[PDB]
């Protein structure tokens, strides 16, 4: 079905990204663990979804643009550091 | 290593309140690399909580007491 | 000092609010923990303020409004009834 | 009972980073009932915890337990 293939797609790049911090910290990760992250992330999809329409119609758009992006990623200080030197480089194109 | 631009639009779009919504191009590419970040800060933070109680991997119980933090974070 | 008069009006509030839940209740707040949650709103202050100073200047405005407000209080959707249902009466006015 | 509005605009400009930066009137009584909702939320799920561990009182161990959630809640 739909979402399944998509929790499939999330859950095979989750998998990905697990293995390479597994490999790095010389850690591993139960099968368990990655299946509840990639859960996690399929959740927190529909938070950041609401939260992105929320912000562009609070700034009378309908479509959703990096100050949108940038306004979520805000949270943390070192998050901002990031979505900020994250924004010129693919905004050097 | 990461999220690819289709996938994410697709996760976004089951979400919003208004078929009107849409996301630019840049946008998107953003939250490709907002998803990124989320996802290795859950391994790293897993990883971080397993090595502070000597488990012998990050099982589940290990991920769920650093879920609160993360969550709060982004 | 002039935090610490803050802090204590604070403190002051949140006992009188405790107090009306206990009353309600039936059941005791310690000391310690009425302290706690007035240091806890305080410094959930310091979140409130910032958030909603960039929701402001993501609509391009330095003075902060009701629907910035109202942004803020999306988090949950009961906390959502309730800030569109308050922002009404007060602007019974 | 609950806040009052001299008070709660005095938290805030405490925080704002730039000096340009105010409230409306009813922004402020907005926030005003929302920090009231908070307080209130923090010592009833206090409470609920109490009630659930059969604790004698809301002490600070009890109120640990229902921060994280609280926080993501606001």
């Amino acid at each position: 079905s739909y979402q399944q293939r998509l929790k499939a797609a999330v859950h095979y790049t989750v998998g990905c990204l697990c293995e390479e911090v597994a490999l790095d910290k010389a850690m591993q990760f139960s099968k368990q663990t990655i299946a509840a992250i990639s859960e996690l992330t399929f959740r927190q999809c529909e938070n950041f979804a609401k939260d992105l329409e929320m912000f562009a119609r609070h700034a009378k758009r309908t479509t959703i643009n990096t100050e949108d992006v940038k306004l979520l990623a805000r949270r943390s200080n070192s998050l901002l550091k990031y979505i900020t030197d994250k924004s010129e480089e693919i905004a050097q194109a | 290593s990461g999220f690819r631009k289709e996938l994410v639009s697709r996760l976004l779009h089951l979400h919003f309140k208004d078929d009107k919504t849409k996301v630019s191009g840049d946008a998107l590419q953003l939250m490709v690399e907002l998803l990124k970040v989320f996802v290795v800060e859950a391994a790293v933070r897993g990883v971080r909580q397993a090595q502070a109680e000597d488990a012998l991997r990050v099982d589940v119980d290990q991920l769920e007491k650093v879920l609160p933090q993360l969550l709060l974070d982004f």
